């Protein structure tokens, strides 16, 4: 019901931010993505 | 006393090489300088548009990046 | 030119040797100015515990008690006791820092002041135009020092806290004489009839803390100061070659 | 020079394959024993490779071994003889039905291997000398093509045997001199012949060294592997030119604890995190092979999978790529934030929702799953390090 | 729709912070600290 224009682009926008943080060497040690592995499409296309 | 007595001399035979040494070290420098201020770019843009997306329903906002200096 | 660097390199063999003659001074109290004014720090420190605990009151623990505790007004009789160490110990612990303040900033102003009338920090000027970083580094240094002995000073101040077995002595003072007082003889819910055990826990406190003062200031407290001077001032002063 | 260091059985054979996209090494666990392989830049017509094989007081220390732990080591004199062999054969094809399996459990491997050994020692004996290491080629071998040399030497019988291979082909990535070395398990019951990898390693020679640890999935690092660390740790000459990786990381996708496990031992010891890499062999391996079929393959299961679809029961049993496939695609759930919408559903098969998967989506799906893995990553960090 | 909904994806701003709170930082730092190094020939040749 709440689904906007502005959602359809911004879970690839995420990908971006997860590819930013796997290029950095360093980054990748203290950095664990299963909170948002689990989220944005709980979120987009809810599941309730 | 001897070795570090002539330390003018070695200068002038070091002379001839300096010049390659710092022009390269600089240009390392800001080849990798550059790069790192195009990836701030890239993750800039990105976030700015989530936080405006986001900001429909919630003020849940995420952090810029500017005025570094 | 082939002659110029050769003072250079004596100047910074020759600085290094003044520091060593001027630190070593003092470690041996050669240096009768230091030891003017390193024994006003013992006398100060052993004045200011006869006159801290004379004038200790129960009505001045007990008075920090109710503080300590925002919610509840009303402490146990034990507590005098515990508020007592940390009243008489906190307030010891400032008497060095407020000290140790006046000796380093009075020995550096000392050093500074004697050291540029010598020649070796004299000539520095007529060849190489500037200080270098000689009153930086002096200036930086000194608020390391501070730094470090205040740090060491608080943790000896530390261990007073804790109770040594002299602190528990049946004959000189029983915690039990409490339940005379609790035994149908302190009506109200007040502090008023404890004043009548003040004289007792004075002596109590003067034997637990007297030996435990005298061992700190008179042994360890000399061994700290010397030893802390020479180590960061010497690796400074190679580096200042 | 670039050295694989990894524990026996854990994907060194599977990760090496991975890493080259190619299917050189037989990835059948457990057969890989003392097995390495050089691989250097050459002309697409310049592919060779060389031949050597394990002397009979090898084989029957070998097979003593394997029959040893398999209580199968009477009745068996020698394995010279063939009814002392057919004693144990004939009993292994028995152990096999007592098993009932011949990789269920170690026991059983053992047997597997045996099995395998003793049928790859009859199969390829004529090819073998007593004592001389028997060095042989292409032309002494009657090989046409490396296809050729490697379906005959992915086979169980000759793979076993096996021993030292010396691999040419033309690879962007190894263009540069590079060199990838096969080290045999550190825990093999050869001491000799580990002893030598800690010599190998420990030499100066080596340019790099590739720490692969278990406990991603064992949990923690074993008594040889913490040697090893404090082999290198101790070492500083050595210890600067280290690099650390894990493998089999899909556990933790599944398992939070696992993972929670994981990230509290990285965290925990490594500081130089920038030379620390995780990836997922199996998976890696298998979806760069995927690439190379279509529809009309079946996406592999017609071709290369083919093999491993053919269930015991007659039904279409699940290759292990394809049930990690479902899983991954689900359980795991990269593509959440990816533009894919796959739905795993019960209406199919694991192998029919493969086919209908990848039939809706496609190959785009696969690189996602590829760039995911992080072995591309890998060869990069790798190959600008060096 | 009205209470739990909005907080799903509220949910996901919380749930995301914690690998942004880290990009920042490293950038930041890597960029600022570069930048103390000198860039003039001159300066940087005097260094040498």
């Amino acid at each position: 019901s709440k689904i906007a224009p502005q959602c359809q682009n911004l879970r690839e926008q995420v990908n971006q931010l997860i590819e930013l943080l796997r290029q950095e060497p360093t980054l990748r040690s203290q950095q664990d993505t299963s909170i948002v592995e689990t989220a944005l499409g709980k979120a987009l296309s809810p599941r309730f | 006393q001897i070795i570090l007595e002539q330390y003018d001399v070695a200068r002038k035979y070091r002379e001839q090489t300096l010049e390659q040494d710092a022009e390269e070290k600089i240009a390392r420098n800001s080849r990798l300088q550059s790069e790192i201020k195009q990836k701030i770019d890239l993750y800039q843009t990105s976030i700015v548009s989530i936080n405006e997306c986001l900001k429909a329903m919630q003020i849940f906002e995420q952090l810029p990046v500017i005025t570094e200096s | 030119l082939t002659l110029l660097n050769q003072e250079m390199q004596n100047l910074g063999i020759e600085f290094k040797k003044y520091m060593s003659a001027q630190i070593n001074d003092v470690v041996i109290g050669n240096d009768r100015e230091f030891d003017q004014d390193f024994t006003k720090l013992k006398a100060r420190m052993v004045a200011r515990l006869d006159e801290l605990l004379k004038t200790f009151s129960v009505m001045n623990a007990y008075k920090r008690a109710t503080e300590s505790h925002p919610r509840n007004s009303t402490a146990p009789f034990i507590a005098v006791l515990v508020e007592a160490l940390y009243y008489l110990a906190n307030e010891l612990e400032d008497a060095f820092i407020e000290a140790i303040h006046e000796l380093v900033k009075n020995f550096f102003q000392r050093l500074g002041d004697r050291l540029r009338k010598v020649d070796c920090y004299h000539q520095v000027y007529r060849l190489v135009g500037n200080d270098g970083g000689i009153e930086q580094l002096l200036r930086r240094a000194e608020e390391d020092i501070t730094k470090a002995l205040v740090n060491e000073a608080r943790t000896e101040c530390d261990r007073y806290v804790r109770e040594s077995p002299r602190f528990y002595d049946e004959g000189t003072f029983s915690i039990y004489q409490f339940r005379q007082t609790l035994q149908q003889t302190s009506q109200g819910y007040d502090a008023q009839a404890i004043v009548e055990a003040e004289p007792a826990i004075k002596e109590l406190l003067k034997l637990d803390f007297e030996p435990k003062v005298f061992n700190t200031v008179r042994k360890n407290f000399r061994q700290t100061v010397n030893n802390t001077l020479k180590t960061h001032l010497l690796p400074m002063a190679e580096e200042q070659a | 020079e670039i050295v694989f260091a990894g524990a026996f059985s854990a994907g060194k054979s599977m990760l090496i394959n991975a890493l080259l996209e190619r299917e050189l090494l037989y990835s059948a666990e457990g057969h890989a024993t003392g097995t390495e392989c050089h691989i250097e830049y050459a002309n697409a017509n310049e592919e060779r490779v060389v031949l050597t094989f394990l002397s009979e007081a090898e084989i029957r220390q070998q097979a003593l071994i394997l029959a040893k732990y398999l209580n199968v080591n009477v009745g068996d004199l020698n394995i010279n003889q063939p009814e002392a062999v057919k004693v144990v054969s004939q009993y292994c094809q028995k152990i096999i039905a007592e098993e009932g399996g011949e990789n269920k459990s170690e026991r059983a491997k053992q047997a597997n291997a045996l099995h395998l050994l003793l049928i790859g020692f009859e199969q390829n004996r004529e090819r073998i000398n007593t004592v001389q290491n028997s060095t042989y080629s292409m032309d002494q071998l009657n090989f046409s093509s490396l296809a050729e040399a490697a379906g005959y030497a992915r086979r169980g019988a000759n793979s076993a045997v096996l021993k030292r291979l010396d691999y040419f082909c033309n690879h962007s990535l190894l263009k540069d001199g590079n060199v990838l070395v096969d080290l045999p398990g550190i825990d093999a019951p050869v001491k000799e012949d580990a002893e030598r990898a800690y010599r190998k390693i420990e030499s100066p020679d080596t340019s790099a060294v590739i720490c692969v640890l278990k406990p991603a999935a064992a949990g923690d690092m074993s008594a040889e592997e913490t040697q090893l660390l404090e082999r290198i740790s101790k070492n500083h000459g050595i210890r600067d030119r280290v690099f650390y990786v894990f493998n089999r990381i899909d556990d933790t996708w599944y398992n939070t604890q696992l993972r929670q496990r994981l990230e509290g031992l990285i965290q925990s010891q490594f500081r130089d995190n920038s030379r620390v890499y995780k990836t997922s062999g199996l998976l890696g391996f298998y979806g760069s092979q995927v690439k190379q079929t279509n529809s009309s393959t079946r996406f592999g299961l017609d071709s290369i999978f083919a093999t491993t679809i053919k269930g015991f029961d007659g039904e279409e049993e699940t290759p292990q790529f394809v049930s990690e496939f479902n899983n991954y695609c689900a359980n795991s759930g990269k593509l959440l934030s990816t533009a894919f919408r796959v739905s795993v559903n019960g209406y199919e098969t694991s192998n029919e929702n493969y086919v209908r998967i990848l039939s809706e989506w496609g190959i785009p799906l696969v690189d996602q799953l590829i760039h995911d893995s992080g072995i591309e990553s890998f060869r990069s960090g790798i190959g600008l390090y060096l | 729709a009205e209470e739990k909904y909005p907080e799903l994806f509220a949910t996901l701003a919380n749930d995301l912070q914690p690998l942004c709170i880290a990009l920042r930082q490293f950038y930041l730092e890597n960029y600022r600290q570069l930048d103390s190094q000198p860039r003039e020939i001159a300066a940087m040749k005097a260094q040498e």
